[PDB]
DNA sequence: ACGTGCATAGTCATTCATGA
DNA sequence: TCATGAATGACTATGCACGT
C-alpha cells in the first residue's frame, strides 16, 4: 500500500485508495479534458494526470534535458518506479496506466510519444500489461425520447442508427448525432459512460512481443534519422489499412 | 500646450468612471435584471440565430459576434459572463445552454473558449420574446453600425428570479434568486390589485415569496434577515448546507455534508475544514474524505471520534466554516438610469410596469402593421373588382410608371396600394386566390378590431401579462430547492 | 479487454499523424500555394462577407468563424495564421487586409485579437474568383454542417507568388516569393507553347522568372542557386541586405543598412552584431544605432573605427551575422494528394492546368445556367403571343394547379415554365416589360452560343486565362524589390 | 545633467530613448501592450521612450506602502523616472522632463489617469508643481476621404465640423469605410499613433497643473480613500454638474 | 485577508526538418 | 542552439464595496 496525496506532481488528482493493485491512473491530453475526467472519475481508485502539449521525444533529446521537462517528471513521480537501471515495479503506485488522448492524429502522436517514453525509460510496465490505451468516443446519438448511444466508430454508428431506426426510435436532424472531436469536447458524465466506467469503457492493453524489431521501429519512427523515417513512411504508409486483415 | 488643473481633471474623470460603471458595467436594470454585458451576449446570441430549436454553436462565435457588434471589450471577460450564465450552481435559472465542460462548484476551472458550445436556453427564449416588435426601445451600438437593445421584454422577472451581483463605484449590489413560482403569485396578485397601495402590497408579496430560493439548495434560517431585505432593501440571510449524521459497523459516527449554502466552493470548504484540524481547532473530527462524484453530487464525509457528539462538531462547523454563513442582501438596482435601493414590492411594480409597456407596445406595433396591410388589401380588392379594366391598362402602358400613374387615377388608390396591385403576381387572379384577399381582408379587420379593444382596455393588458406569465410558469417552473427553517 | 502489440500501434499511430501533417497541414497545395488553415480562413472570411467593398471586421469574428464551420483547432494559433497573412514583410502579396497593430519585423508582436480588425485583399479576392459557379470541388466540413472548398480558383500562381515555408514529418518545404509581373510571363507563355515538352518549357519559364523577390527586397547574389532551383527542385540562394557607406563632418566612416535578406529578425540583427563586438569578433566597429522609424523605415547604422576599412568591416558582417544569409529552397508541394519536389516547369504547368480546369468548370456551369433561364424565358415568350387566353385561363381557375395544368395544355409548356409564369408579376405585363422579356432571350441564346463555343474550341479556354490574367496583373502587379547582381 | 540610457538596470518593459539629455527627453506612460507596443514603432526613438502600465494601477491612497513598492508596475514608473519617492525625492535625478500620460479615451482610460495622478501626487509630488506631468488626447475618429488625405478629430464637435467642411469643399467619403472610430490607443497602427498623439507638431498635449495643494489633498482623499461613505456623497452630490465646470 | 463579478493579455514548452 | 509555422491554454495582478 501507498500514501495518496490530499510530494506528488501539482497536476495529479489522486485516487483514494491506497492499494495500487486497485488503482488506475488515466494519463489525458489536455487541461480541460483532464479537468472534466477529474469530476466524472470513480474518485476511489481512478486518479488523473492532466498532460499539457506535445511530449518531448525521448529518443531524440538529450536525457539531461528530457528529466527538466515538467510533463515527463510528472510521469515519473506519479509512477513511483523510477526510471532505466534504477527502476523498481515494487514501487509502482497504480497497477493500471490508461492513456487517454484525442481521436485526432495528434492524439494518435501525443500517444506513440508517451509510448516512447515508456519503452526507453520504464519498460517493464509494458511487459507486465501494465498500459492500456482507453478509446474515446466518436459519436453521440440522441434520440428523441430514448436513452443516448455512443458510437466508437464510422461502422458502429451507422449501424447503431440502422437499428434504432429499425426499432421505430427517432433522431432530430438538427441536434441529431453529436460528433466529438476530442476529449476536451465532452463533459464528466459523457466519459464516465465512455472511457471510465469499468463496465462499459473500450481498453486496450498494451502487449511487448519482439523486443528486438520494437526497439528498432522505435528508432526509426522517433530517431533523429530523418532519411529512415521518410523511406519508412514512404514504405508503408501505402499498406496501413491492411494490418488487421 | 493647454493647461489643465489636477482637481478638475481627477474630478471629472473619476466621476466619468463611477457613473459609467454604475449605470454601464456593474448593476442589474430592474425591468429585466441585466447588466450591459448579460443583455449584449443574450441579443447577439439571439440574432446570431443560436436557440434551442438549433444544434449549439461553438461558444467562440458567441464572443466574437458579442465583441463585434455591442460589447467593446476583451474576449476573455466576454466569455467568463456567458459561462456564469451557463452553471447551474450560480444561476437559479440559467439562460445559456452550455456544451461540454463549464467547470465545477469547486475550484475546477471551466474549459477554454475552444472547448465549449453554447446556446440560448428556453427561458432566455422569454427574455427576448417579441423583441422584435418594437417592445424595447433601441439604440445605436458603440460605433453606429448596428442597433442593440437597452432592455429586454424580459417576460418573467429575472431580476428576482436569478438575482444578481456586483461592485461598483461608492456601491454595490447582491440580490438573491428566488423561486419563480413565488414571484409568480406575486405579480398575480400585483396585477389584480392594481391599485393598492405601498403598504398593502408589501404584505401581500411578502407572503408569497417566503425568501431566496437558491440554486444550490441548503436551508435558510431565521425569517429577520428576510423580512429586512424586503422592508428595508437591505437585510442578513442566515444559510446552512444540510448534514445526515450516519452510524458505522463497528459503531463509529460520521456527518455528511450533501449540500452547502450559494457561493460557497466546494474545494475552498474542505481545505478550510483540513486546515484548521491541521491546526488544531476543529477536534472530534478524526477523519475528512470527499466521497463527491458525478452520479451522488456533493458527499464530504467527515467521520468523528467516538468521544465526540454529533451536534457539538456541527455546531462546530456551522461557527467555524461557511458550512453556516450569511447572504449580505442589498437590494440595489438601477430605475430610469438611476441606482435605487428598492422594497420587495417596488421590485415587482417596477417589473408589472415593464411588462405592461411591453404588451401595450406590441399591440401598438401590431395594431399598426395590421393597418398597413389591411390597405393594401383594400387596394387589391378594388383591383379586383374593376379586373378587367386594371390588366388592359398595364397593357396598354408603355413603362410600368405610366401604368402605375393610371392605376391611382382609375381606382382612387394610393401609389403603395397601386405598387402592391403591381407587384401582384398572376397566381392571386385565380378564382380561390381572389378569394383569399378578400377573406384576409376580412380576417385582419377583425384583428385589427381586437388589437384596438386590448388598447382602449387597462383590464385586457394586465390579463395579457398574466395569461402569458402563466403558461411561462407552467412550462419552466420549478420545486422550491432551499428550505425555510425557523430559529 | 482487447490486447494490442505496441509495434502494430506505433506504426499505425504515428504513419496516420505523418500522413496527415504531411497532406493536410504543413505543405501546401500546388494548384493554389495554399496550406489548409489558410484556405478555411479565407474562404471563412469571403463566406462572411468580409470584403474590401465591406469595413473591416474584428478578426476575432474571423477566427470565430473559421474555427466554428472549417478548422476544428485553437484560436490562437489561427489568429496567427491570419495576422502572418496580412503583414507586408512576411507575405509578398498580402492576402489579408489588417487594421491595427499587427506586429513589426523585429520582436514587436502583433495585437491581440480584441484590439486588430480584418478583412480579404483584393488580391485574395482574386484567389476566390467565381468560387460560387462550381469551379472547384467542395467537399463536407469536420461534422458535415455544411460544405467547404479542397481548393480555392486561385486566379493568381499564388504558390510562386507569395511561397510557402512549412515543417511536416520527413520532410520539409521552402519556396521563395516570386514577382507577380514576372510569374504572368512565364505562365503566358506555357499557354502559347502549350505542347512544348519539359525541356524547352523549364527554358522558357527560367528565362521569365529571373528569381524570387522577396517582399523585403534586398539583393541576390550569383545565379547558381537560383538555377538549381529550378531545375532541381532544391537550390541555396544567397541573399542580401544593402549597405550604404556615409561619410561625416567629423569624419567618421558608417555603415547604413536598410534593407535586410528575407526572414531576418531586425532586433535579433542587431543583438547580434551587438554580442559579437563586446564579444571581439567585429573589431573595427565603434557604435551601433538603431535611427529606424515608422516614417524612414530600417536604418541601422554602424560607425566604424577610423583605423578600419569600411570594405573589411562589411565583409565581416556578411560572414559572421545575416547581413548576408542563404535561403535553402526545396520546392515541395502537395500534388493530387501527395508530396512532389517539383521542378520550375511543373510549378507552373500544374497551375496552367488548374486554370484551364477552373474555366472549363465555371463554362460549363454558367452554360447549365444559361438553359435553365432560357427554357423560362421561352415559355414567357409564349404566354405573351397568346396573353389574352393566358389571363382568362387563370381567372377561370379553382386552384392554381388547375391554372397551371391548363397552361401546358395551351402553351405546351413544362411544369418549370408553366410555374414560372404562374409567379410572373403584373410589374412585367407593362409595353417594355414585356419587350425586356423578348429581348432577353435573344442575349442568352447569344451567350449560350459564345459559351458552347469557349467549350469546343481550347484555343478559347487558352484565351480567357491568359487575358483575364493580364487584367489582374495590369492592376495588382507590382515592381520587382530584391535586386538580382552576379559574382 | 546627462543619464544614460538601456541598450543591450532599469524595467524590462521600458523602450528607451537614445537622448541623454533630459531636458529633451520624454516618457510616454502608455496602457495597454498593444498601444505600447505601437507606440514604441512610431516614436521618434531619439527623444522619446516608451513604458507600457498593463492592468489598472494600485491605488495607492488605499494600499498599504510596503505593498504598493512591491507593485510591479509602480517600480517600474518609480525606476523609470528615477527621481525617488516621498522624502527621498530628488528631482536632479529626473530622466525625462516631459511625463506624458496616454491612456484610452474611453472611461476605463480616464480611471488609471486618476490612478497615476495620485501615484504622481502622493509620491512624487514636484513633477506636477513643476510641470513635468502631461496628458496625451488620443483622436476619437479618423476620417477617411476618397481622394484627400486623412483627418483625425478629438470630439464628435470636430467630427461633425470637419465633415461639413470638407462635403463644403467638394470632397467625399465612403458610407461603408467611412469614419472610423477609434475605441483605444490598441487599435491604432504606429503610424496613426505618431500623427495624432507623438508628432510634437500635431500632437495635443494637457499640462498638469497644481493650484491650491491643501484642497488638492483633500479632493485626493475623498475619491481614491477608504472611506467609501465619503466617495458616495461626493459623486451623488458632483456627477450632476460635471457638463458645466466649463460653461 | 478572502470571496464575489465586470473591467483593465503576454509568457511559457514541446513536435517536426533544415541550415546555419 | 536558433529561426521558421501550424499543431498541442493556464497563470499572473490590479479596481471596486462588503462582510466574515
Ligand atoms: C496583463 O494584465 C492582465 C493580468 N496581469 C496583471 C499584472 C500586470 C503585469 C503582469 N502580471 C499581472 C498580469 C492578469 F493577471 C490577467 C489579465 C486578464 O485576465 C485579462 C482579460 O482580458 O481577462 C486582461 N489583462 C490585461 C489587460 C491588462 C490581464
Ligand atoms: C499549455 O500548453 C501551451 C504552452 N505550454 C506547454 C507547456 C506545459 C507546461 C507549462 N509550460 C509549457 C506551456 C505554451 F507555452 C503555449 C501554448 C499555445 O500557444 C497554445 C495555442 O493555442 O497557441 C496552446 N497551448 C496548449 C494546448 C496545449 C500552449
Ligand atoms: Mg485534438
Ligand atoms: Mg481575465
Ligand atoms: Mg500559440
Ligand atoms: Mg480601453
Amino acid at each position: 500500500a501507498l500514501v495518496r496525496r490530499k510530494g506528488l506532481p501539482g497536476k495529479l488528482a489522486d485516487c483514494r485508495s491506497t492499494d495500487p493493485r486497485k488503482s488506475e491512473l488515466y494519463v489525458v491530453e489536455g487541461d480541460s479534458a483532464g479537468g472534466s475526467a477529474k469530476s466524472g472519475r470513480d474518485s476511489m481508485f481512478q486518479a488523473i494526470l492532466p498532460l499539457r502539449g506535445k511530449i518531448i521525444n525521448v529518443e531524440k533529446a538529450r536525457i539531461d534535458r528530457v528529466l527538466k521537462n515538467t510533463e515527463v517528471q510528472a510521469i515519473i513521480t506519479a509512477l513511483g518506479t523510477g526510471i532505466h537501471d534504477e527502476f523498481d515495479i515494487g514501487k509502482l503506485r497504480y497497477h493500471k496506466i490508461v492513456l487517454m488522448a484525442d481521436a485526432d492524429v495528434d492524439g494518435q502522436h501525443i500517444s506513440t510519444l508517451l509510448l516512447t517514453l515508456l519503452f526507453r525509460f520504464m519498460r517493464p510496465l509494458i511487459e507486465n500489461g501494465h498500459v492500456f490505451l482507453a478509446q474515446p468516443p466518436l459519436y453521440k446519438l440522441k434520440w428523441q425520447r430514448s436513452d443516448p448511444e455512443f458510437a466508437y466508430s464510422d461502422r458502429e454508428r451507422d449501424g447503431l442508427l440502422e437499428a434504432g431506426l429499425k426499432a421505430g426510435k427517432k433522431i432530430n436532424k438538427e441536434d441529431g448525432i453529436q460528433r466529438y472531436k476530442g476529449l476536451g469536447e465532452m463533459d464528466a458524465k459523457e466519459l464516465w459512460e465512455t472511457t471510465m466506467d469499468p463496465s462499459v469503457r473500450v481498453l486496450r492493453q498494451v502487449t511487448l512481443d519482439d523486443a528486438a524489431a520494437a526497439d528498432e521501429l522505435f528508432s526509426i519512427l522517433m530517431g533523429e534519422d530523418v532519411d529512415a523515417r521518410r523511406s519508412f513512411i514512404t514504405r508503408n504508409a501505402k499498406d496501413v489499412r491492411f494490418l488487421d486483415v | 500646450i493647454e493647461p489643465v488643473d489636477i482637481e478638475q481633471e481627477m474630478q471629472r474623470s473619476y466621476i466619468d468612471y463611477a457613473m459609467s460603471v454604475i449605470v454601464g458595467r456593474a448593476l442589474p436594470e430592474v425591468r429585466d435584471g441585466l447588466k450591459p454585458v448579460h443583455r449584449r451576449v443574450l441579443y447577439a446570441m439571439f440574432d446570431s440565430g443560436f436557440r434551442p430549436d438549433r444544434s449549439h454553436a461553438k461558444s467562440a462565435r458567441s464572443v466574437a459576434e458579442t465583441m463585434g457588434n455591442y460589447h467593446p471589450h476583451g474576449d476573455s471577460s466576454i466569455y467568463d459572463s456567458l459561462v456564469r450564465m451557463a452553471q447551474p450552481w450560480s444561476l437559479r435559472y440559467p439562460l445559456v445552454d452550455g456544451q461540454g465542460n463549464f467547470g465545477s462548484p469547486g475550484n475546477d476551472p471551466p474549459a477554454a473558449m475552444r472547448y465549449t458550445e453554447a446556446r440560448l436556453t428556453p427561458l432566455a427564449m422569454e427574455m427576448l420574446r417579441e423583441i422584435d416588435e418594437e417592445t424595447v426601445d433601441f439604440i445605436p451600438n458603440y460605433d453606429g453600425r448596428v442597433q442593440e437593445p437597452t432592455v429586454l421584454p424580459s417576460r418573467f422577472p429575472n431580476l428576482l428570479a436569478n438575482g444578481s451581483g456586483g461592485i461598483a463605484v461608492g456601491m454595490a449590489t447582491n440580490i438573491p434568486p428566488h423561486n419563480l413560482r413565488e414571484l409568480a403569485d406575486a405579480v398575480f396578485w400585483a396585477l389584480e390589485n392594481h391599485d393598492a397601495d405601498e403598504e398593502e402590497t408589501l404584505a401581500a408579496v411578502m407572503g408569497r415569496v417566503k425568501g431566496p430560493d437558491f440554486p444550490t439548495a441548503g436551508l435558510i434560517v431565521g425569517s429577520q434577515g428576510t423580512a429586512d431585505a424586503y422592508k428595508t432593501g437591505r437585510g442578513s440571510i442566515r444559510m446552512r448546507g444540510v448534514v445526515e449524521v450516519e452510524e458505522d459497523s463497528r459503531g463509529r459516527t460520521s456527518l455528511v455534508i450533501t449540500e452547502l449554502p450559494y457561493q460557497v466552493n466546494h474545494d475552498n470548504f474542505i481545505t478550510s475544514i483540513a486546515e484548521q484540524v491541521r491546526d488544531g481547532k476543529l477536534a472530534g473530527i478524526s477523519n475528512i474524505e470527499d466521497q463527491s462524484s458525478d452520479r451522488v453530487g456533493l458527499r464530504i464525509v467527515i467521520e468523528i471520534k467516538r468521544d465526540a457528539v454529533a451536534k457539538v462538531v456541527i455546531n462546530n462547523l456551522y461557527k467555524h466554516t461557511q458550512l453556516q454563513t450569511s447572504f449580505g442582501a442589498n437590494m440595489l438596482a438601477i430605475v430610469d438610469g438611476v441606482p435605487r435601493t428598492l422594497r420587495l414590492d417596488q421590485l415587482i411594480r417596477y417589473y408589472v410596469d415593464h411588462q405592461l409597456d411591453v404588451i401595450v407596445r406590441r399591440t401598438t406595433y401590431r395594431l399598426r402593421k395590421a393597418n398597413e396591410r389591411a390597405h393594401i388589401l383594400r387596394g387589391l380588392v378594388k383591383a379586383l373588382d374593376a379586373l378587367d379594366e386594371v390588366i388592359a391598362l398595364i397593357r396598354a402602358s408603355e413603362t410600368v410608371d405610366i401604368a402605375r400613374a393610371g392605376l391611382i387615377e382609375l381606382l382612387d388608390i394610393d401609389e403603395i396600394q397601386a405598387q402592391a396591385i403591381l407587384d401582384m403576381q398572376l397566381r392571386r387572379l385565380a378564382a380561390l386566390e381572389r378569394q383569399r384577399i378578400i377573406d384576409d381582408l376580412a380576417k385582419i379587420e377583425a384583428e385589427i378590431a381586437d388589437l384596438e379593444d386590448i388598447l382602449a382596455k387597462p383590464e385586457r393588458q394586465r390579463g395579457i401579462v398574466r395569461d402569458e406569465l402563466a403558461e411561462i410558469v407552467d412550462r419552466h417552473g420549478d420545486d422550491r430547492r432551499t428550505r425555510i427553517i425557523a430559529i
